């Protein structure tokens, strides 16, 4: 799910950037260190809103490092997954263990046990697929997945998906 | 390391609860009485009021009106005169009506009492091992 | 004597004969047939040595099916000696049985619930198990098999996928074999049982021997305010 | 005096989103504001509206949409933007409200119910035909909203769907 | 070696410590 | 005071101040089993002697909890 | 600490024009 979250960061600036345009460098650091990053506490951070209106407090010089620590408050759109949520995505990889669905910046794993009994794994077909008398699942196919669990690390997030329940599967 | 670099601001000393030790127990950082007994009752764990007091005082005189006793939570068991013998706590009782009764306050008894106080060998006992051996 | 005593004894007899070995039946039945029983008298009745009686008593004391009572005895012929008596405290034993029955049933219920959940992959070389959520972050670039973080070896799917039905049978078997305990407990709860004591238990004594050295009498010291843990009952 | 306490697991079915995604969040200004959960179409416009402003500042100082968003991304965003590229590509391929006006209608439509922000975002992101599909895909809706109201809301949502 | 060179409590290898040193954005824009 | 300061990096859990954070630096993963947290970790540069002192205190049932915030 | 702070900053390839304020109340 996508949220507009008010986040704060502690940036460090090397002494080589102490000039009239120091604020510009801090904005670049925020755009290069925040955007595209994954944080378990808040989830993926996609975009930073109000680029011009970023508030920067006075920097503090570290004793033995010489760099300045800047606390930057900004508004950014984030994607934090949750178990029990229903999301849509496209299958990107397949194997005996299970196929993976691309939900935004996250990859959902559908284990062989979680998928219905009817689905069977066949690798003779190129590419490999999960086939059921009704439908067939393969790369680039759109699948509706239910997140059954999420493990959020400080710098990474992984989740598992299930299509056992009704109204979940090929779209 | 990806964890933020911070400076230690406070050091909160304390004690390890039994649950924490088991839970905590698994560049690497490595992986892992006498005073109180005289203040609380050795049968109910309630504060006597404390060393001088040798009775639980199940009933105490009312503060508002004299000669009008008020019932308080207690068990009326006379407290022992706890003394430290070696590394064990031996309690001596003074019989009302002539050597005092002496017995060793087992750590299990004290552990039970301390747990009633109102944030921060196996082979022998398993089979045989008369009380003297234990 | 009373209906309450008979039902409580039957529950104790059933538990011992089913959930314990053979010698335990002998020991507990001897102290149920009799009142508080001295250690020496118990040995003579069962004709078993101290080394064999000790393990039985210790295990029965751990489950609180038998209580111990030590007191000093003063015989004119010999010097003062300490005698040990064994009896049964029905409130303690019944509470222990109720707790254990609930725990055993709950453990099977939890195992059945756990078994129905998806299995967690395990590494053969280091024998360090991994859950599905934990194994998902071990995927490799080619995304064929989970590779152990330590060994860097393909993970092997764990067993217990076929036991989904065996545990249900086990729970069914236990509840059928354990039915008498539940039925007896229901009647016990309906009534109210008094807590026994060494003195109280002596009111139903059937002496084992003719000249037993143990003086089966309770002579508490005069005005002794000392109290031992678990020495009195409501 | 802070140590381990029992914490409810973050579950969408129970609407327990955690500690940081609670209902009322104290923003940077210090004011109390409700959580802002966005559906796929609403998020796409918000991200798109921010990127264009970013490009505007830099310059001053459905298949066609996929290409246009990608070129804008590579122009107005720095490196390590592999995640944002997928998000924009995924948002355009799973959004049922392309027009800004349609998104505004959706927000006004679902805001009458008064449901939790997570629930309303799900109702506009998932294509649900029958009330049962919405009730089972979003267990939180169970007993929170009547079937009759849900059926008409879903019917009206499909009425304003485009493309 | 460097250019620069149950109760709660405040040996830890930590610190001039009386006063901190901060950077000034108002002055940086003016010096240049 | 800079000269006086002029070494060991340890990871401390945010809920409990103990240095019990199993840090898989290769995989960029941190965990404090018993706290069931992986997103509240901090790293502090303390002397190796200080680490030894705290570990010795932990051996005597003492919980020296190093916290990076002031209550 | 300003003299050592700027000395370290200069040694780290910092432009030379001391835009620092002492946070005793902040003063330049
Ligand atoms: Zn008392
Ligand atoms: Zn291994
Ligand atoms: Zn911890």
């Amino acid at each position: 799910m996508f949220f507009i979250k008010d986040l704060s960061l502690n940036i460090t600036l090397h002494p080589s950037f102490f000039g009239p345009r120091m604020k510009q460098y801090l904005k670049t650091k925020l755009l290069e260190e925040v955007e595209g990053s994954c944080t378990g506490k808040f989830g993926y951070i996609l975009c930073v809103l109000d680029y011009d209106n970023i508030d920067i407090q006075r920097g503090r010089i570290l004793p033995t490092d010489g760099s300045a620590e800047f606390n930057v408050k900004y508004r950014a759109v984030v994607f934090k997954p949750f178990k029990g949520e229903v999301v849509d995505g496209t299958v990107v990889s397949c194997s005996q263990h299970g196929f993976e669905v691309q939900v935004g910046p996250m990859k959902v794993f559908v284990t062989k046990h979680l998928m219905p009994q009817d689905l069977t794994f066949n690798a003779g077909s190129n590419p490999p697929s999960y086939q059921s008398s009704e439908d067939v699942i393969t790369i680039k196919s759109r699948i509706r997945v239910k997140i059954e669990g999420c493990i959020s690390q400080v710098s990474s997030i992984h989740a598992i998906g299930s299509i056992k329940e009704d109204y979940l599967g090929a779209i | 390391s990806s964890a933020p670099l911070r400076t230690v601001k406070e050091v909160q000393f304390g004690l390890f609860s039994p649950e924490e030790v088991r839970a905590i127990s698994v560049e690497c950082p490595g992986h892992f009485i006498k005073k109180v007994c005289e203040c609380v009752c050795m049968h109910c764990g309630k504060l006597l009021l404390c060393k001088t007091k040798m009775v639980c005082e199940t009933d105490v005189p009312s503060e508002d009106d004299p000669t009008q006793l008020v019932s308080r939570g207690g068990c009326g068991n006379t407290q022992p005169t706890i003394r430290k013998d070696g590394l064990k706590l031996v309690g001596s009782w003074k019989k009302d009506r002539d050597e005092p009764e002496l017995r060793v306050l087992s750590t299990e008894e004290i552990l039970n009492i301390f747990k009633h106080i109102s944030v921060f060998l196996e082979t022998l006992e398993h089979n045989g091992a008369p009380h003297h051996a234990i | 004597d009373r209906p309450i005593d008979d039902i409580v004894k039957n529950l104790l007899k059933f538990v011992v004969r089913g959930f314990y070995g053979g010698s335990f039946v002998l020991v507990l039945d001897a102290i149920l047939f009799h009142s508080v029983l001295a250690e020496d008298d118990l040995k003579q009745l069962l004709s078993i040595n101290k080394t064999e009686l000790g393990p039985l008593i210790a295990r029965l004391r751990s489950d609180r099916l038998i209580s111990i009572h030590k007191q000093r005895e003063y015989p004119p012929n010999s010097k003062s000696v300490e005698r040990v008596y064994y009896y049964v405290k029905y409130p303690h034993a019944i509470d222990a049985i109720k707790w254990k029955v609930h725990q055993v049933v709950q453990r099977l219920k939890d195992d059945l619930d756990k078994n129905s959940e998806p299995n967690g992959y395990m590494c053969p070389i280091c024998l360090t198990k991994y859950t599905q959520l934990e194994a998902v972050q071990l995927l490799n670039f080619d995304r064929t098999e989970f590779l152990c973080s330590l060994c860097d070896e393909p993970l092997v799917e764990d067993d217990s996928g076929k036991k989904n039905k065996e545990k249900q049978d086990k729970l069914n078997r236990l509840m059928d074999q354990i039915q008498p305990i539940i039925d007896s407990l229901k009647k016990i709860d309906d009534s109210r049982i008094e807590e026994n004591t060494f003195e109280i238990a002596l009111a139903r004594l059937i002496p084992p021997q003719n000249q037993s050295h143990a003086a089966y009498t309770y002579n508490p010291k005069k005005g002794s305010t000392m109290f031992r843990p678990g020495d009195s009952a409501p | 005096r802070r140590l381990k306490k029992v914490e409810e697991e973050e579950n969408a079915a129970t609407l327990q989103l955690g500690q940081e995604f609670q209902l009322k969040q104290i923003n940077h200004q210090g004011e109390e504001e409700e959580l802002i959960a966005l559906n796929l179409s609403e998020a796409r416009l918000v991200i798109k509206e921010a990127l264009v402003e970013r490009r505007r500042a830099f310059k001053r100082s459905r298949e066609k949409e996929l290409e246009s968003i990608d070129v804008l991304l590579e122009q107005t965003t720095g490196g390590n933007n592999k995640d944002l590229k997928n998000t924009m590509q995924y948002l355009t391929n799973f959004s049922r409200f392309r027009d800004q006006e349609t998104v505004g209608a959706v927000i006004q439509l679902l805001k009458s119910t008064g449901l939790h922000p997570f629930e309303v975002a799900q109702l506009g992101s998932l294509a649900c035909d029958t009330a049962d599909e919405a009730k089972t895909l979003i267990p939180s809706l169970n007993n929170k909203i009547s079937d009759d109201e849900l059926e008409r809301i879903l019917k009206e949502l499909s009425n304003l769907e485009t493309l | 070696q460097s250019e620069e060179t149950a109760e709660l409590d405040d040996i830890l290898g930590q610190m001039t410590g009386a006063f901190d040193v901060m950077i000034d954005e108002e002055s940086l824009v003016k010096y240049m | 005071a800079s000269f006086l300061k002029e070494a060991f990096r340890v990871h401390i859990c945010g809920i409990c101040g103990l240095m019990t954070v199993i840090a898989k630096l290769n995989h960029n993963q941190f965990e404090c089993k018993g706290c069931d947290n992986k997103i509240d970790i901090y790293q502090i540069h303390i002397p190796y002697a200080a680490k030894l002192l705290f570990q010795e205190l932990m051996a005597m049932n003492i919980t020296p909890r190093l916290y990076t915030d002031r209550s | 600490r300003i003299l050592g702070t700027r000395a370290l900053q200069i040694s780290m390839n910092a432009p030379v024009f001391i835009p620092l304020v002492i946070r005793r109340e902040d003063w330049s």
